[PDB]
RNA sequence: AUGUAUUAAGGAGAGUAUAACUUAAUUUAUGUUUAUGAUAGAGGUUAUCAACAUAUGAACUCUUAGAGAAAUUACUUAAUAAACGAAGUGAAUUGAAAUAUCUUAUUAACUUCAGGAAAAGAAAUCAAACGAGAUUCUAUGAUUAGUGUGAACGAAAAUAGAGCAGCCUAUUAAAAUAAGUAAAAUGGCUUUAAAGCUGUUUGAAUAUUGUGGGGAACCUUCCUCAAAGGCUAAAUAUAAUACAUGAGUUACAGAGAAAAGUACCGUGAGGGAAAGCUUUGAAAUAGUAGUUUU
């Protein structure tokens, strides 16, 4: 039926109206909760900006006198010791805004097109450790940090105390992640006028060629430079390790085939459908034609409602009536070609003569 | 029944509410049936105890002091 | 001043007074549900 | 989780043939080689 | 544009009840919530949505167009030129930007 | 016809590090100096 | 009483003749002297089918990866009635 | 805040992969383009490393069968807020420097009825001796004509703009052209005394071959229209959604609400918050240090 269709569809329209509405309450409060989850690491980096224009202004002042700060308590602010920075920020495990990650990204293709892998040599252009050159261990596609396995990037952490032996030293020396903008891409080109394999920097990387598996919800695609059409080919990456487990079912069974379609009897038990889908649901669409039949009959039900005061007209109201759906058969007259000839010279003789 | 105690939708913000209680249900077997003994804390390294324990030891102290400022006093 | 207007109060004179069945069968308090529906209330009746 | 996704699967397979099983005799009752009448022999390989 | 706006006591939300009493609670005597005088009280005099634009006359308006047009003339900064003026772009850029095969990166 | 401006060529394919062979080539180990494309 | 009053009222907050169920079920009837009769014919049960010797496990070896169908061409890929219809046919022709 | 476009029933309870929403709470397929896009790898939880378009499974309880202390009982393929619209009833604060007529005011409010709009509508209309040609919305006409002791109240013709549409054979099914009607007396309403609405008592005529209405007391000539039967979109009202613009706000501002009709207060109707971020750190206030006085 035409008016069961938009119950379902203003159904339809109420419920994701109400999921909005919650689903938007529910990005502010978690939004809200990360930055100041984030907070944390912004003050503790501005509490050691601060504590460096102090400190260097003492080793200036005091000469000999000079504290050894090593050997000094935490501070209570966040806990950490001298010259020490914290987990999160060691990590880089705070999340960031989806603008970041395209900003992150903005020079390898983009958060979902990404064109550097881990196992590729890249140079870092940031930071106290600049120009330096190492390989991707490891490639966090939330943050869009990367860890590069270096002694120099290196940097003392406090390590909590909930996860630490009660003999084990306080602070330890973990390899620091740095964002991917930080880093650019190092590989062997060709000389074209010599022929001889160098080094270079590649600045900006870009998708190409890339073709989507819908089937396997896969894709494949190559990373070439811009300017320069150089398609680089991708590291060696080795796929994870797939094993069968003792709870899985085996490929023998995962394959028979045992179904046999019927046509005389249910697919299953007539009672079963009762369970997949509510019978009774606002949302329902497949009716039953004993249904359809009965909710037609609520019009025409109405139709010969209204028109019930036809039994009660008077001879000259239905003589009236009987004629008006005579004429209304006559239609309308034409004008012949002959009469509208002499239509045109009235017209002619009064505008022109 | 299990009753739940009410509580404001986001914990500490929002509207008062109450969950959905929980049932519980004893039936009287005609066969015995005997649950083993839990493992003893030195015996339960496969469930990796030891960084379990030092984790809820900190939350544990945590939900203390927190206790102690809802009280308005601060630690000496 | 105030005086102890809710000492030996129950529940069932509350549920009967301010509930949501004696509010949607009356006229005037169809009126008073539209009212504090229109306003966003979430607390119609008790 | 993943116990729940074959308990899922599971409905949305079984609630795929009953619609389509309900529709192939609609399309059966207008198929010249079908005979739903006689249940022995309703079907006839057309020549 | 002039849109700005701002409420007034008469605009903003609230009920209109007196908040304290005219005497009793020893306190300054206040009336509704919505007075400037509160936190959340309306601005007497704030901005509204109203039309800015004035008037000048036709004539006055022309000679004041061909007045900033002889100002340009008498100091040499009003170079008039021939129809057709457009930017003599070189034409292979023309015909491979037109072509397509030079990129957007390229052709800006 | 040819034109005044030269536009970037068809793609190549750079070849992979493991498959050079060449005897002279070394790994850079600082980026100071290497030239950025 | 200031706040727990405005609360959602509940069966273990009040018992002059406050009933409230779970939605279990209607089971039966009740009787004209406080009694309940059981109608079995409402009640229950769970059709739960031998499971000795059945192979399959609620999970799939992580080897064989997820792959979807593709029904090229037809919109109504796996709801079509005639791939339904026609599939029968040939499998399954007395049923 | 305004404008444009689109749309025309809203809320709550509980549960759930805490960006993912309904006990299936991250369903299943199609087509196209995929870096010359659009605006030759790794990766199924170490997931959703793909957008657009079109389909598709599922979508609980209450409001909302009956009863009841809404979210229960008991049954079942039971189901529609507010504002806006028309009619009925109809104040008071206020002004007149008091106050009765008057004004506030065909107002607020309530009551019924109806729809995405409603109402109104193709002249028994206005004009003035020339003519205009339905209704609705905006401005001018107009602190005007006029009314009223006064205070104040207050048209129409016409003009301009938005829209434009005419008909009864109504594009949805209706008239055999309208009698207890027009009108009169009387009591009220509206109002300028006309026209219009109305309770009570009474009560007409039949077309320009000049019958009937109107043209602001009233009569007459002339002009003009054709009541007592009907249909009709648009421009207009409100709400929601999206977008555009800004000598709009930038956190005691903007909105009541940057997590809000929430916390909280009230028996109840009802009243109704505070709270941004990692930046800067004013004044008051407090404890000390240096110089100085006591
Ligand atoms: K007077
Ligand atoms: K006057
Ligand atoms: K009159
Ligand atoms: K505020
Ligand atoms: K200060
Ligand atoms: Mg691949
Ligand atoms: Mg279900
Ligand atoms: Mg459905
Ligand atoms: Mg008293
Ligand atoms: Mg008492
Ligand atoms: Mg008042
Ligand atoms: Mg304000
Ligand atoms: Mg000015
Ligand atoms: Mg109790
Ligand atoms: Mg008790
Ligand atoms: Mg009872
Ligand atoms: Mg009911
Ligand atoms: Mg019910
Ligand atoms: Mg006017
Ligand atoms: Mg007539
Ligand atoms: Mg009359
Ligand atoms: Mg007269
Ligand atoms: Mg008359
Ligand atoms: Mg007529
Ligand atoms: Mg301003
Ligand atoms: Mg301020």
């Amino acid at each position: 039926m035409d008016k069961l269709l938009r119950r379902v569809r203003m159904a339809e329209g109420m419920v994701a109206r109400r999921a909005q509405r919650k689903n938007a309450l529910l990005k502010r409060i978690t939004e809200r909760k990360q930055n100041k989850k984030n907070g944390e690491a912004f003050t503790e980096a501005i509490q050691q900006r601060k504590a460096a224009v102090e400190a260097r202004n003492e080793d200036w002042m005091l000469g000999p006198l000079a504290p050894r700060r090593e050997l000094d308590e935490i501070t209570l602010s966040n806990g950490n010791f001298f010259g020490s920075l914290s987990p999160t920020r060691a990590l880089l495990e705070s999340e960031v805004s989806e603008e970041e990650r395209k900003a992150r990204v903005a020079w390898c293709g983009s958060p979902k097109f990404l064109c550097i892998a881990p196992g590729d040599r890249v140079v870092v252009i940031e930071g106290h450790h600049k120009d330096l050159i190492g390989t991707i261990e490891k490639l966090n596609t939330r943050n869009m940090t990367v860890e590069i396995q270096s002694e120099k990037l290196k940097t003392n952490t406090t390590v909590p105390q909930f996860m630490q032996n009660d003999a084990d030293k306080p602070v330890t020396q973990i390899y620091a992640r740095l964002p991917i903008s930080s880093v650019r891409l190092v590989h062997p080109l060709k000389d074209p006028q010599t022929g001889e394999y160098r080094d270079v920097i590649i600045r900006e990387l870009r998708p190409r060629n890339i073709v989507h598996d819908r089937p396997t919800r896969t894709r494949s695609m190559r990373r070439f430079v811009p300017g320069e059409n150089i398609i680089i080919p991708w590291p060696k990456q080795e796929p994870i390790k797939r094993e069968d487990q003792p709870a899985d079912t085996l490929r023998i069974d995962v394959d028979e085939k045992t179904f046999v379609p019927t046509l005389f009897r249910p697919p299953a038990p007539q009672q079963v459908l009762d369970e997949l889908r509510n019978k009774y649901s606002i949302f329902r669409t497949r009716h039953t034609p004993e249904y359809i039949a009965k909710k037609e009959q609520e019009e025409q039900e109405k139709e010969a409602k209204k028109s019930a005061a036809k039994a009660m007209l008077t001879p000259v109201q239905e003589y009236n009536r009987k004629q008006r759906e005579l004429r209304r058969a006559r239609g309308q007259p034409a004008l012949t070609e002959e009469m509208l000839a002499k239509i045109g010279e009235v017209v002619a003789r009064n505008k022109l003569g | 029944v299990n009753q739940r105690m009410h509580e404001q939708r986001h914990g500490d913000v929002g509207n008062w509410r109450r969950p959905k209680s929980q049932k519980m249900m004893i039936a009287e077997l005609a066969k015995p049936f005997v649950w083993p003994k839990p493992p003893a804390e030195d015996a339960r390294e496969a469930f990796d105890y030891a960084m379990w324990k030092k984790q809820k030891t900190a939350q544990e102290q945590d939900t203390k002091f927190q206790g102690i400022r809802a009280q308005g006093e601060v630690v000496p | 001043g105030p005086r102890p207007t809710m000492s030996g109060a129950t529940r069932l004179v509350q549920k009967r007074r301010h509930g949501f069945l004696s509010r949607v069968k009356t006229k005037n308090g169809q009126k008073t549900l539209k009212r504090r529906l229109a306003k966003g209330r979430l607390r119609l009746s008790a | 989780r993943n116990v729940k996704q074959t308990m899922r699967g599971i409905k949305h397979v079984l609630t795929e043939r009953f619609y389509a099983w309900e529709d192939a005799v609609k399309l059966a009752e207008q198929d010249p080689e079908i005979d739903l009448s006689n249940p022995e022999n309703p079907y006839t390989p057309s020549t | 544009r002039g849109m700005a706006s701002t409420k007034t006591r008469y605009e903003v939300h609230g009920s209109h009840k007196k908040m304290s009493p005219q005497k009793g609670t020893g306190n300054a005597r206040r009336g509704t919530r919505q007075s400037p005088l509160m936190k959340g009280g309306g601005k007497t005099f704030g901005p509204k949505p109203r039309d800015f634009s004035t008037k000048l006359n036709k004539k006055v308006y022309d000679l004041a167009w061909r007045t900033a047009l002889s100002y340009r003339y008498k100091r040499g900064e009003l170079i008039v030129t021939e129809d057709g003026l457009d930017l003599p772009l070189p034409n292979d850029f023309l015909w491979l930007a037109g072509g397509g095969k030079l990129s957007r990166e390229l052709e800006d | 016809r040819q034109v005044n401006l030269v536009l970037p060529g068809q793609p190549t394919r750079a070849d992979a590090p493991e498959k050079i062979r060449d005897p002279n080539y070394e790994p850079a180990t600082s980026g100071a100096g290497l030239q950025e494309i | 009483g200031l706040k727990y009053r405005k609360l959602r009222l509940t069966t273990k907050d009040v018992n002059k003749g406050f009933y409230k169920g779970n939605r279990t079920g209607s089971m039966g009837t009740h009787t004209s002297y406080g009694t309940y009769k059981i109608d079995y014919t409402k009640v229950r049960t769970y059709v739960c089918p031998d499971l000795t010797g059945f192979k399959l496990t609620p999970f799939v070896s992580k080897t064989i990866r997820p792959v979807h169908d593709q029904f090229p061409g037809d919109k109504l890929g796996p709801k079509n009635p005639a791939t339904y219809l026609a599939r029968w046919k040939s499998e399954n022709g007395l049923d």
